[PDB]
Parts: structure tokens; C-alpha cells; sequence
């Protein structure tokens, strides 16, 4: 896996050039930014059971056919495995948003997972659809805007890490679409 | 790619956890810490050629055997690879002080060395000269901050005892 | 016990490494941390009885059917463990501060702890109450400084998630 | 593996004790000098190499029958072994050292290696030679007093390092006698 | 699923057997017992609202906490799951007398049900009500035999010991 | 697997069905011919290895190629492991006949059978003849009508079990064909 | 693993003896009083959660300091582990009583557990009081004289089937102490 | 060894599970399947010598080659041996009669067997001989009830089919 | 196929090795061993309808109760199968005397052997009669040389002691 | 795996036939020969590390791209992964000429070699050309012939060992094409 | 040790075989190859201290650098230790010149060398020049027969290539 | 494992002396009389399966008791195991025969077979009587003495052969004894 900074070198050692003060800006803003990036990561590990609980029961009580006999959620050992693969995308997102890169949830999480699904008849739909609500928490819970429970930050902006942290929610429904 | 990051992500998806204190924590030490590397990388990127010329120059200076018929040396298209090949440590050196880790030396620099410099008949002692000259010839405070050099030294170092 | 240093020294010994540059600057990362959490552990370790009542007060006024008959709180002995066991977590949390990591609370407190509550019929929505209070009882500056209580917030909804 | 912090836990845990201030003066002071105690693992790391190939000549080079026939070093098998025996005892003491407290030494490095050289024919004596020609090179290169190499340090004190880093050394020979 | 006939033709099977007398012998036991067990499926077949109904009164008559805000039965639509999760349940119940064994309740009832119940925040102890107040209202002769009781028994006492 | 019993279970569950009174009839019978049922299987494992022998040598008199150098019975190595083919498969049917139920049989015997005959080489064509034979040997023995042996029962109507081994029997060629 | 009844043949064969009429009168009489022993098992496994934790909650509340800092069920971790193993004796118990022999509890489960609790520091004693409390609990439901459950039998004795299960429990103490 | 029960047994122990309801339906296939083979293994341990002598004395009438130099029966010691080894397989069918189950043959007579007989060039033929012949000999309900010759001859098959 | 040169190769490639000098000097033995055993071959592949024709005329011979209807040779076809099989192996034998191994007789003769003849009621005794017959006829130096005779012998007694 | 003489064996088996007179001349001249084979092998295993050597620095310096950024050869991980791919080519070939089959070439290392470098982007044209190097050393070597290093040898005609050879190394070629 | 008999029992062991015929004929190829590696190997020990001293000259003459500070050769007790070095090798080509193998230098002179060479920067190519010297020096039939001169240069380029 | 001549190598490694003429004598006769050694395991393995079962037969027919009840050849598992100890023993004799050295014996038969015969209660007295048979069978089928089969040799005496083979079956029992 790579980071924000294993991202630039990979780049530049496809050109064998050096990182240089031009190369560098991104880098001392990632770093700058860092206390920031920090905060966010926590926000979201510190929500993470409400937000996988909220996720998987948002697309169920929204598709209710899913807990119908033949549905993928029916049965308690279905629901568990859902809730389990809620968890599990949350983690590398999570992941991907402490490293600033998406290589590690690309390369351990959505590498095979289109084929998993398909195999198993588990609807991608759906579960683009949980997905698509743990964004939403996710960037509450970054911008200090979600109505249920704030925390405490130093006041700024976030609208870089809500952004990216979005951008990765999008990266798994582009790899099981 | 070995950094503070990917070693506690690593360590947290080996045991299936959720980013925790202690990894907020030892990234923190990222932030501290970047300063005086990313001083070292820019100066190295700025003048590498310069850097590259002179530790080559100490290579066969120290060891004028390699020009003999025969050995690694013996032509100048093989010094030039030479030189080149100093340059390709230096660049991962630059990489390493970027990343804050050695994952770039361990990946692209030392995997492999061994195997191929016995398969090619090209003495460690060579590769150890132009880099043992080139820890030896910083200049703190000439060439760069005392931590900026404590950085710039460990890759140095960590490359000669991966050598030997 | 997971640490910073712990985390990093793991991983150098799963990959037979010496520590590099990337595990001494995450170890810079307690040095700039230590101040915050060390100043809730402290606050923690002079007032957790008067916290530790609180939170079990909070209990057993959200879940009064805890004191009825063939329930956990039905007599003032098991009502007396509640609180201890509140205290335990408090004194795990305190732990955790100086450690600066989970590995307190993981190894002595969660490792175990959904089979003993499920067998001894002990619910785990008691606990999160007692925690979750406390989590939300905490005023800055009053309590703590703002980064402490970030710290000591941080490992009640640790906690709080482990058993969720 | 215990570090210093949770070795302060566990003493603490024994008497079911919370950590207060009367208990975190070593700790914070473990802190205070945190700059020093990486500057002394970088001086071991930076030279293990050397310290390594040394200790293990001058272990030899005093007792020559250890690479005549029947001698333990004799065949390039068996110094391969000993100087990979080298190697590991001194990342052993680096952790250690890296963490103060001795756990990941005794725990993952000491426990078991007096059998098992016992079992070899490993002499326990010539090994407690190398270790204490590599204390004396460590505790050298923490005070930045070897002969044949200066490193780079801000003026102060680092005796307590050295005493701590021997501390550790001297624990290999006491387990394998 | 397990029965009488998976687990011997299961265990014929790892050691790459023939059915065998043994074999045999056990699904003649199936003969013996299987009135009783089929008695107790159409009872509960026949009368399963009815049953229901009781066992989720049951629940909230034991914890009307419930019903308050934030908790697992704060509205009307929460309730209604409750009572069909017992229906869910009692429908297990009869599959196993027909099928002569826990298969059912195992593996489309029991497992993963600790992680829903932990991660949706539904109390064990109200599920355990509804279990126990049906197990503890049968009423022999009244509703069955001795024996078509005993089986009926015997599966809700497997549940509350799988949720326990 | 599923046997008679668990197979009604499964129809059920996907119309989140109570089995009562109406659904039974057929199980009750089931096990009203229980004794039947444990007779039939009886016959064939207590003459299973006659079965296999005679069915594989069948195959083979009445195609004698298969004995040619290239054919798929050439060689001890192979002739055995046609033997073993034809002793497993009529365990799996002998399986399928004790439960009541196919799935045992499809599951752990069929699924894959067809994709490895093809990559050997075994001649599915061939492999359904020695089936055949052993479909009519064991029609033979359930109905205590085989040539050579009778064995003891009270007389009844076995016509349904002989008629379900047939099927089971049919499978085999029905997935490799 | 052995039986009542393989128990007798193994006796029978150290003779190179047939098993006849003179040898079959326990058998038989095991054989005539089934219904009793299923009906036992039944009280056992019906209600063997409530047992563990009720014997482990008994061990502790008479001897507290098990559960001090330094006491063997001090921490979630030892007390789920205790939990285990107070399930895991009682699961080879009701084995041995659904049986009518001790060899599947001695060869699986008491074989190597005195030197285990010894290497583990598991107190024995400790152990031996939580055993002594679950016979009593099997012994009152066995003969349904349990104080806070009644369940439903035919009129007889099952004296001799809980003095049985009660020399199951003897052993675990004889072999850990 | 091999029973209704340890079957049961083996397969609850494997999976961590209590005996449940379709172990307590195998073991009354038990009570029910008893009668019939105990008054088979009756029948035999009564009259074992007469069945030994009959079936031994088929063997060598089927196959008088054995009675030739070098080969199995040449002297009266081997053919005694021969007795004996007919004797050694009833008193394991006795046994399998009275266990309910293959486990006594299949431990102490048919394990190894195809290794020993043809290392001591003992011919398969000549033991199947023995058995088919003491198979075929029953006479019902003469020697025992129709159960009791199913119960016996499902054993005297089941040593065939291993013997080919 | 098991000769001097599979066995050296396959160790040489087990432990990933370039051919060495004691691989060289085992294939030295091939030239050295080859007249003696290419001998053998010819003569057997000139005359091998004659020694198969004494072969199993032998077999028969010893053991008349073959022809005995159930038995193995009841029918002339059975008798000719037997007579084809004899060839068959006498042609393995030829096949090792060519090679320098047993691999032949191994892979297409041996292999599965023991359970084709189980299966089958084919007496391993019959076989070994008509190996043994041909072994025993040989006849030096009228049929072949001393060391011819050596290396036919070694493969009809290994086919002996692989059917014992 | 085959050598020429189970080769001949394989080929007569397809016929059932004796290997006789008429069909052991060649193999009677393999073994007439046998010592010019086992010198050839000796030539081509005594330079081994410099005809691999010398074949991957040609194949790079004809095709200098291979060790720019995104070459294949770039980065010592690779170069080395090139060098261990010549030598284990070169190994195979040396059975294949040892044995005089190219049995153990074509299922050992030929077999799904071609899948694997798709896969890895093993240029499979630069490949063949390091190959066709190792061809020119082999023959100059079996034929005496190379210009910087002569053998001893007495005198004799290799041209069918250095034809078969480079028959071996064709293969390679032929099967990643 | 490797060695023809090493590798065929080594071979035959891993499959449960006896020796059989590819075995024997394997070790005839020792007595067919003895006489040539015997030669080799008793001119060596008779005269191998004034190989050494050749071989450790043309090292020191090809290589002067060796011989200055930091250097592998600075002193006279270093030197010395290279000229045993030299002998040590050409002691294990003498065993495996007896032994028919590369065992000896195989276990006693190659396994672990790289190691040890790279942690005591000792250059390969300075044993290699001691190797191929001694190997070039070589004068047939002056020194030894054709054969015997065949058996020792491969040996010689056996360790020249393991160093490679 | 060792050979007669890795034997001699080992020895004089332990000295660091070159083998010189001096040394070879033993070895050249070695090499000498080599067909005569070839031979001797000819005439071994080629009876191998008559000389082990008529062996255990032999300790059985003086030692009845083995295949009493509680006897260790008794059960024809017991039986099968015994015969296949004799061979296992039978075949490292013979390697250690082919090899003119006793380590493949000690090594990777004899070594630990003391202690497992004790675990398992096989009568170490018992074996040596079984080992002491085929000391007697070996030694007269290596100098063509056996009754009841000749085999074919050159004239000449193998008493050295003999006397070495029953050595390394006397080496049997001093490890078991």
C-alpha cells in the first residue's frame, strides 16, 4: 500500500526524477493539515457501530424485500455477514483517509469483491446503497454537522477531508457497479 | 511502501481494527518530524549531480583496479553505469527522506542487490566507497540543518549495513 | 500491551528489521501526545470516584428494571458490582492514557467480555449507559483541557463501540 | 511485549491502582528525555553491521580453537550462524532499548536460547564474550566515544542510556549461564 | 442441516463408508419419536398467532423500558418487527420437530444472531422472555401430549441455552 | 445436505411457511415405509462390492477398447481408479436413497464430476454405461428380483424405493452427459 | 471412545470371549431403562447455561479473591476462559452419562489437564468446588428435585442414573488434584 | 468403536456442541433395533464351535489345493490356525451384534488384514469362503427370528465386502 | 518413470541444482550395465508368445480350481485374459530391462494392482505362480548370459515381492 | 518426467509392443555416446553462472529500455528475478540434454510459463532473446568453440549434442511465443 | 553428503523402496569414475602447499588494494588467514574428489559463505582468482592424467560458480 | 547421512587432513569388491518380503503369546504393523549395506525407536528376535547358503560382506535393548 508521499515518489520514479521544493507543496499542506486529518479519521472511528448499524438498516427499512424469505439480508446469519461487510468497507475507508491515498482499500478491500458479490448473489445495488449512507455520516461526522451528536474541534475548515473521504465512499460503488 | 503510515495501517488490518489513538499518535510523529527530512530531500534534489560526481570520483579513486581489463570498471560506458547507479541510490535516498520510511530503498534499491551484484561481478566495496564518502562529506552546518543531517546520515548508513 | 513503541517494535521483529527512521519518528509522536492524555489520566485517577458514582447513578436511573427480581441489580451486592465494575473500566481508561493506547482496555477489559455478560445475563446496554454518561458529562476546560478530554473521550467511545 | 508506560500499568494493576501524579514522574521524565533515548538507538542501528562482524572477530580472535576442527565457528555454516546469532541478540537489545524495559528481549530473544544452545553445543561462554564486546561498542557509541567514528549530537548527558543499554546486555549472559 | 439422517450419512461420509447397521439403527430411532415431534409441528402450526401474541405481550408486559425513546421497541413499527422475530423464531421451532433436529433454529436462526443483536442494540433478555413465557405456558395435557411436549421443550430450552 | 425431511423444511421457509397437517402426509408416509426404506439400502451396501466389479467389467466386455493401450482402462493404476469411481459413486447414491433426498449426492458427488472427466479424459459415455448397470442391479436387489441372490424380507411393495434409486441413478448421467 | 455396551466386549476380548446370555443382563436392563438416561441427558443439556454460570458464580462468591488482581478469574478474559472450561466438563459429562461410560471425558478431556492447569497456574481446588456444584445441580435435575425448575417425567427412580452422574463429576477432581 | 452412540458422540464433540434431540432419536433406534441382534449374538456365543467347524470344513472341501505343499493348510497346525482365525471373525461378529455397530470388525479384523494375508500369501478366497458359506447355512427362523438372520447376515456381508 | 537418470534429475531439481559431478558418474553406470540388460530385452522381445505360453500353462497347472465354475478361468476367455495379462507383464519386464528401472512395471503394472485383483477375485497366488514359473525356468547360459539373466531375474522377483 | 530410453517405452506402449533389435539401435548409439553427453553437460553446468550472466546483460544492452522507469528489468528486484529466470531456464535445458528428452523442460518449466509472464508483463520477444544468447554459448561450449575459454576434451564430433541442445532452447521460445 | 550412494538411498528412502536395479547400476558408475577422481585427489594432498601458495600469490599479485588500510590483506596475520582460506577449499576439493560429490564443499565451504564474505567484506573475486588460477594452472598430463584433470576443474568451477 | 567414503572424510576433517594414498587403501578394495557388494543387496531385496514375514512368523511361532488377547501381535492391525516394522528395519539395513556405513540406520531409523517402542508397549526382546531371523536369512542369502533357494554369482567369498550386514542388524538391537 502507499500514502500521500509513497503516491508523489511512485509518480516521480516513473519519471526517475528527484522530489523537489516544486514537488513538495501538496506535501507541507498534507502535513500542515495533518492535526486536521488526524480529527477526522477519529471522528469517524469514534461513530463507527452507529454508523454501520444506521447504514444497513437505512437500505433495509428502504427496500424491506431485502429480510423477505429469498431476500440477501434474511436470516440472522445473512444480516451478521451484511453488518460485517459494512464494518469491513467503513475500516478501509477509514484507512484510506489516515494514508491520504486509496491504495489500500483499491488493493485489499474492492480488488475481487465485483466477483465475490456476483458469485455470492449478493445485490450490488444494495449495498451501494449502504454505502451511499455511511458517506453521508461520514462527512457529517467530519464537518461536525450531524444532528444527533457533535464533538469537540478547533474551529476550520474540513471541506478538503469531507471531500476526499466522499471520494473513497465513490471509489467502492465505481468497483462493484 | 514502509512509512509510519503503512506500518500502523498494516499492524491495524493484520488484527481487523479501526484506526486507534496509538496510530493518530505515531502519525503526530510524522508531523514533527517532516520538516527536517523534506530540508534534506530538497537539498539532495537540488544538487545531486554535484552529490553523484564526487562520490563516484571517491569510488575509483579508492579502488583504480576497476579499470583494469576484466573488472566492473574496465571501460567508460561501465563507469558511467557506475555513476548511474549512485544516482538511482540517491534518488531512493531523496524518496525515503519524502516518505519518512525506507520503503523506497528496501523496494527498489536493496531487494535483489545481493543477487545481482555477485551474478555481474560487481564489488559491494564500491557501492559502500561512493556511499561511506558521501555520509563522511556532509557538512552540517554548510549543507544543511543538524537534523536535516541526522536524516539525510540514517539512509546513508542504513544502505552501508544493507550492503554488508 | 498495544503502543506506539509496541506497534512499531512488532512490526520490525515480524520483518527480523532493526528500528529505522519511520519507528523513531513514530515514537516522536508520544513524545508531542503524552502531555494531553497524561493530564486526563491524572484528572481520571484524582476524581474516578466521584466519576465512577455518577456513572452507575446514570444506570440504574436510565434502566430501573435492573433492581426487580431475577434481574441484574436485585440486591444491593450485585448492585455494589455494577459500580466496581464501573470503576474497573474507569481505572482501564486511566491505563490507556498513560499507555496511549487501547492494549489496557483490549487485553483486561474486552477480551471476553460478550460471552461473560451473555452468560452471567449481565446487559451490555447497562454498561454503555454508565459509559456514554460519562462520555457526555465531560465539560472543557472545567474537566480537562480540550486536547485531554479529545484523549479521555477517545478511549470511552472505544469502549463504547467494543461493546456495540 | 511490556514499554515503559505499560510496565507502570501492570505494577499498577497488582494493586487494582489507578496512575496518578505521585506514580508518572520516571514517565514524564522518560518523556522529557525521549530525544536523547532515539539518538541512542539511531547510534546502535547506524553501525549494527560493524558492531556485529567486530564483536564476533574478537570473540574468536582470543579464543582461536573456536574455527579449528571440532571448534563452534568452524565451516562458513557455523559462522554464518554465529554471526546471525550476533545480529539478533543486538535488534533484541535495540528493542529493548528502544521500549525501556527488557519484555521483548526476555520474552521473544532470552526465553528458551540456554536449552537450546545447551542442545547445539553453542558455547555459552564465547557468547557471552561477543555480547560483551558488543556492550562495550554500544555503550561507546552512545556516549559518542568510539575511536573510529563520531556522530552528530545537540551537548549533554546520555550516561543513564548507557547504564540502560548495558543493563540489557548484561541479561543475555545471565540467562544463557 | 442437522438431523438424524445428515449426521450419520455426514459421519459415513469423512470416513468414506457405506451406510452401515448403526446407521440404520439410528433412523429408526426417527421412526419411533417422530409422532411425538410432528404432534407438537401442527399444534404450533395450527395456533402459531395465538402463541405469538402471548410471547411478545410476554416481552413488554417484563420490560416495559422498551417502549421509552432511544430503546429497541420506541414505536409502533420497532414493536411489530418484535413480534415477528418471535413468529420468525416459533416458525424455526416447528421446521426442527418436523426435521427431527436443532438444523433449523442453527442455521437460520442462531447463527450470527449474537452480532445482530450486539450491533442493533435488541436486548437477549426480551427474546429470552418470549421464549421462556411459551416454554413455561405450555400446558400438558391441554395442548399436547406428554412426549409431542417434551420435544417442544426441549427446542425452546435449545434456543434460550444458544442465546445464554 | 438435506434429507426428505429438512427438503419440505427449505419449500416451506421460502413462503415463510409453518409445515402443518396438510404439508405432512407425504412425511408421514415416509416414515410409515421407514422399514422399507432401511431394507433397501440394505440390499445394495450388502452387495455393493459385487455391484461395482460386475458393472465396471460390463462396461468394459461390451466396449473392450477401453482395455487397449489409450484406452481409459489401460493399466492396473487405471482399472482401480475406475473401480473407485464406481464404489464412490454408488456410496453418494446409496446416500441419497437413506435420506430421501438428492442433495447429498449432487452437492458432494456431481458438482465438478463432468469438468474433471473432461480434463482426464474419462469417457463420460462409458462411465454412464457402467451406471446404468448398476441402476439395474440395484432396482434388482431392492425388489429381490436379482438372478444370482435373494435375500430375506417380509413381502411388500418396494416399487417406490426401486423407482427413487432409479432416479438418483439418472443423475449421475444427467450432470455428465 | 467407548459405550456400555463396547466396554463389555472390550472385557469379553482380554478373555477372547463371545458376549452370552450369562454376560447380557446389565446390557439388557441398560437397554430396558433408556427411557430414564435420554430423559436425563435431557435435564442436563436443557438447562446447562444456567449450571455453568450459576457453579463458576459459586466458586467465586465463596472465594472472592479468585477474583482480586493476581486471582485466576480476575479479567473478562480468565473469567470467559473459566466459563469455557466449566461448559467444556460439563459437555464430556453428559457424553459419558448419554454413553454409560467415562471413557470419552478421561481420553478427551481429562487426559493432560492436571498438567495443563499446573502449567497455566489454574487453581485445582478452585476447579474442584465449581465441578462439586454442578453435580449437585445435575443430581437435582436428574431426580427433578431442583428448587427453581420442575420439568415434566413419567413416575419412577433415576436414583442409579444420578449416583452415575455423579461418579462422572468424582472424576474430574481425582484426575486434577 | 463404532456404535449408534459414539457416532453421536463424535459428531457433537467435533462441532462443540451438548447431545441434542435427533442424538437422543439415533439411541432409541438403540432400544428399538436391540432385541433382534442381541438374540443373534445369543444364538452364536452358543453355539460358535459347530458354526467354526462347518465353515472352516467348507473352505477346505471349496479348495483342497490349500492341503498342498507350500501352500496355506499343508500341515495340521496351519489348518488349526485356519479354525481358529473362523473363530476369531464369529466372536467379532458376536461382538459387532452386540455393540450395534461395525467397530469390532472393523478394528480388530479388518484392519491391516489385506496387508498381513498377503504378506503371509494367505488366500482372501479361502476366508470369504468360510463366511459366505455360514451366511447361506442360515436357516430362519430354525437357528434365530427373521431379525436376528438380518441382523447376523448384514455382519457376515459387511466382512465380505471388506475381504473384496 | 523411475531410471538412473529420472532419479538423479528429480534430486537435482528438488534442491533447484545444476547436474554435478555425482550425477554424471551415476549415469556412468548406465553405460557400464546396458549390454547386460538390453541383452535381457532382446532376448525376451523375440520370444516372448513361447515363455508367456509356459507361463501361464504353469499358473493352471498348480492350480486346476480356476477352471472350477465361480473361479477366476472358468471359461476359455477368462483363461485367455489370464494368459494376456502374463504377456502383459512380460512386456513391463522388457519396458525395465530398456529403461534401466522399475518405473514400467511401477506406473503400468503395480500400481492399483492389489485392489484390480481384490476386486476382481483374481488370486494374487496365480500371478505370482506364472512370475515365479518363468524366473525358475530361466536357464544359463542357454537362454542368455550370467548378467543378462541378473538383470531379468531382479525385475520378476521385484513383480514377486510387489504381489507379497 | 522421460529419458530417451522411456521415451522409446512410451512409444511402444502406444502400440503394445516390445522394444526389440529392431528399435534399440539408437538407443544402443545414445549409449555409445554416453560419454560426449555427459562431457556436453559438464561444458554448458561448468559456465552456467557466466553464460546466464553474460545472456540478460546482452539481452539489455541491445534493448537499453529494459532498465529505463516501467522496464522490466529496472529496479534490482527485477534484474534479479531476470537473472534466477535465466538460470532456472538454463537448469532445465541441462536435464533435457542429460536426459535426451524433453519431457522434464516442457512440464516443469514450460508448462503455464507463458500464462505467468502475461500475467507479470514478463516481455516474452526480450525473453527469447536471452534464450537465444544462452543457445550461441551452449553450442560454442559442447563444440570447444567458445572464443574466451576452451575445455578439455578428446577429440570427437558433438554436432548432434550441440543440434539437441539448441533444439531444448527452441522450445522455450516456442512455447511463451 | 552428497554423493552418488547419498542421492539413490536418499531417493529410495523418500518413496519407502528398497534399492532396486537403477540403484545398483548408479553405483557402478562409482567404480567405472573412482580410478580418475582417486588421481585427482592424492596429487592434490600430495602436493597442496605449493597449490596454495600459487593460488594465494596470484590472488595477492591480481589484487594489490587488498593489501592497504581498511583492507582485507593489511596485515600479515590477515594474509595468512587468506592462504588457509585457500588451502581449506583446496581441502574440501580433495574430499569431494573422494567422496564422488559436491557434498563437502557443498556443507563445509559453500552454505553460509555469502553471509560470512559480506559481513566480514572479504571479495568474492579474490577467492575467485585463487580458484580459477589454481583451475588454469592446471597442466595435463604433467600433473595428472586427462580424467583426473576433468574430475578437479570441475570441482574448481563448481565453487567458482557457487561464489558467482 | 554418510558413506564408506564420506565416512573417511569426516574423520579426517576432524584432523583438517587432506585424504592422501595412505589413507585409500580401505577404499580402493572398496571400489574393488564393489559388484561383490551389489550383488549381496541383490540377493537381499530380491527376497525381502519371504525373509520379513517368514521372520515375524518365526518370533510368534517360539513366542505363542504374542497373538494371545493382550498380546502385541494381536488383531490383524497389530499384526500388519509388526510385519511392516520388520521391512522398514529390513530396508535401512540394506541402505546401510549399499552404502558400507551404519548412519542411515542410526540416524533415521534407530534414533528415538527405543523410546516410542516403550510409549507404545512393542516387547523390545520380541523385535530382537524378529531382527536376529533376518540376521541369519541375510547372512546366508548374501553367501548362497539359504535351503531353499539358490541365486547366481561368480566364484568367490563374501564373508566380509556377511560379517558387515549382520553387524548393522546387531547395531538393531543395542539401540532397543
Amino acid at each position: 500500500m502507499l500514502d500521500a508521499f509513497s503516491r508523489v515518489v511512485v509518480n516521480s520514479d516513473a519519471k526517475a526524477a528527484y522530489v523537489g521544493g516544486s514537488d513538495l507543496q501538496a506535501l507541507k499542506s498534507f502535513i500542515a493539515d495533518g492535526n486536521k486529518r488526524l480529527d477526522a479519521v477519529n471522528s469517524i472511528v469514534s461513530n463507527a457501530s452507529c454508523m454501520v448499524s444506521d447504514a444497513v438498516s437505512g437500505m433495509i427499512c428502504e427496500n424491506p424485500g431485502l429480510i423477505s424469505p429469498g431476500g440477501n439480508c434474511y436470516t440472522n446469519r445473512r444480516m451478521a455477514a451484511c453488518l460485517r461487510d459494512g464494518e469491513i468497507i467503513l475500516r478501509y475507508v477509514s484507512y484510506a483517509l489516515l494514508a491520504g491515498d486509496a491504495s489500500v482499500l483499491e488493493d485489499r478491500c474492492l480488488n475481487g469483491l465485483k466477483e465475490t458479490y456476483i458469485a455470492l448473489g449478493v445485490p450490488t445495488n444494495s449495498s451501494i446503497r449502504a454505502v451511499s449512507i455511511m458517506k453521508a455520516q461520514a462527512v457529517a461526522f467530519i464537518t461536525n454537522t450531524a444532528t444527533e451528536r457533535k464533538m469537540s474541534f478547533a474551529a476550520g475548515d474540513c471541506t478538503s477531508l469531507a471531500s476526499e473521504v466522499a471520494s473513497y465512499f465513490d471509489r467502492v460503488g465505481a468497483a462493484i457497479s | 511502501m514502509k512509512s509510519v503510515i503503512t506500518t500502523v495501517v498494516s499492524a491495524a488490518d493484520a488484527a481487523g481494527r479501526f484506526p486507534s489513538n496509538s496510530d493518530l499518535e505515531s502519525i503526530q510523529g510524522n508531523i514533527q518530524r517532516s520538516a527536517a527530512r523534506l530540508e534534506a530531500a530538497e537539498k539532495l534534489a537540488g544538487n545531486h549531480e554535484a552529490v553523484v560526481k564526487e562520490a563516484g570520483d571517491a569510488c575509483f579513486a579508492k579502488y583504480a583496479y576497476l579499470k583494469n581489463p576484466g573488472e566492473a570498471g574496465e571501460n567508460q560506458e561501465k563507469i558511467n553505469k557506475c555513476y548511474r547507479d549512485v544516482d538511482h541510490y540517491m534518488r531512493l535516498v531523496n524518496y525515503c527522506l519524502v516518505v519518512g520510511g525506507t520503503g523506497p530503498l528496501d523496494e527498489w534499491g536493496i531487494a535483489g542487490a545481493r543477487e545481482v551484484y555477485r551474478t555481474l561481478n560487481l564489488p559491494t566495496s564500491a557501492y559502500v566507497a561512493s556511499i561511506a564518502y558521501t555520509r563522511d562529506r556532509l557538512c552540517v552546518p554548510r549543507d544543511m540543518s543538524a537534523q536535516a543531517g541526522v536524516e539525510f546520515s540514517a539512509y546513508l548508513d542504513y544502505l552501508i549495513n544493507a550492503l554488508s
